[PDB]
């Protein structure tokens, strides 16, 4: 409500076109409000408005905007209707999609629904990663799923980077994602970070929905969620994929792997298919080269036929 | 010479990082779901902040807020086509 005042006063032009109903997002470097607004076409229509924090770089606010531009607005993609600028306060105008809570759903779909959710997820990631762009916070509050229309938007480009050859000319001039959802070459700091880092995200998701719990690694810190990792897919597997990517590490504790089944079993539909613990398999690979891509996945037997 | 349980991390080529807790993550099925089984910085002032507004406020973010730095923003901007209606 005073963060609703404050708002129109860092960006006056604002109260001339829209009425700032409430907040309905908050991450550490923006918040996103539902508002109104009249189209020229005629429709009246619901907008979110995603204020980025005044701290955030020019380049910064600018890669973001052209993530949305350029590879948003299809394909589960969000794209960008306006942006309005006062001095350092930007505020992004897009298309509010009516969504569900991640914790609300989640015991309450069916398993159609969860390949459904899957292979949306990877129509998104599969078009992002076409351009060159590296999310870094794929994670359920990031992707809004409205489960009466069956709608998907992959948002937030604000923590992105590019790939040694992104199509995202701005994302070459470039802070951290939720640790839960990281990668352990992302949680290991290893300086090459790839498209592969999203898809890992994914798979974290995916054992979410097969688990029924979330968050499922609850890790307020990197090596936190890697020794939680580690009792998942184990600290052998998990130490002998490190080397390949030129990261030592030692364990005092050695735990095995879990079977992946068995496990997501005993968390949580009767008759769950091999394929979709295959598939969680190869998301969640260890090895980042060998680590599924999303045009891989949605060619994964898990999706026939859809 | 660590205190059990740890982990540790180090670069194959040359700084370590560590985690020490009482309890290594057990995977916990006796929780209900959905319970896990487990259970600042201004880039343009290029400077830690002690208060936000208050940094906000001062001459070095005001004297960058109001630079032609922000010209690589309203480039993207001047591309986007505006579509709502807007009253005086
Ligand atoms: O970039 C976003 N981040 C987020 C969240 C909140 C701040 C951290 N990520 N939400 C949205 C974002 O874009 C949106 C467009 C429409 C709707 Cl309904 C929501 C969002
Ligand atoms: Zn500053």
């Amino acid at each position: 409500k005073k963060d609703i005042e404050k708002l129109y006063e860092a960006v006056p032009q604002l109260s001339n076109v829209f009425k700032i109903e409430d907040k309905i997002g908050e991450g550490t470097f923006s918040s996103v409000y539902l508002a109104t607004a009249q189209l020229q076409v005629g429709p009246e229509e619901k907008i979110a408005l995603k204020h980025l924090i005044p701290t955030s770089h020019p380049i910064r606010i600018a890669a973001e905007l052209q993530c949305l531009t350029v590879a948003g607005g299809q394909d589960n993609v969000m794209g960008v209707k306006y942006c309005f600028r006062k001095n350092d306060h930007v505020v992004i105008a897009m298309p509010y999609l009516e969504h569900e809570s991640f914790l609300d759903i989640l015991n309450s779909l069916s398993f159609q629904e969860v390949r459904e959710y899957m292979l949306n997820l990877f129509k998104a990631l599969k078009r992002i990663h076409q351009f060159g762009i590296v999310h870094r916070d794929v994670k359920p509050s990031n992707f809004l799923y409205n489960r009466r229309l069956k709608k998907y938007a992959l948002v937030d480009f604000g923590l992105a980077q590019g790939t040694h050859d992104t199509k995202i000319e701005l994302l070459k001039f470039v802070r951290a994602g939720t640790p839960g959802f990281r990668a352990p070459e992302v949680l290991t700091k290893c300086p090459n970070q790839t498209t592969a880092i999203d898809m890992w995200s994914a798979g974290v998701i995916f054992l979410s929905l097969l688990s029924g719990r979330y968050p499922f690694y609850k890790a307020s810190d990197d090596l936190t969620a890697l020794a939680q990792i580690m009792t998942i897919r184990g600290s052998r597997e998990t130490i002998q994929a490190a080397k390949t990517f030129g990261k030592s590490i030692l364990c005092s504790k050695e735990v095995p792997a879990q079977d992946l089944r068995k496990l997501c079993e005993r968390l949580r539909w009767n008759e769950v298919p091999d394929e979709a613990y295959d598939l969680l398999d190869k998301l969640l690979d260890l090895n980042p080269a060998s680590r599924i891509t999303a045009e891989e996945a949605l060619l994964h037997p898990f999706f026939k036929d859809m | 010479r660590l205190k059990k349980p740890f982990v540790k991390v180090e670069d194959m080529s040359q700084r370590p990082f560590y985690l020490q807790l009482t309890n290594m993550p057990f995977i916990n099925y006796s929780i209900q779901k959905p319970c896990s089984p487990f259970d600042g910085y201004c880039e343009c002032c290029l400077q830690k902040y002690e208060d936000l507004e208050t940094h906000l406020l001062s001459e070095q973010h005001r004297n960058f807020a109001q630079s032609n730095q922000y010209q690589v923003v309203d480039d993207i901007v001047s591309k986007l086509v505006f579509d709502f209606v807007e009253y005086e």
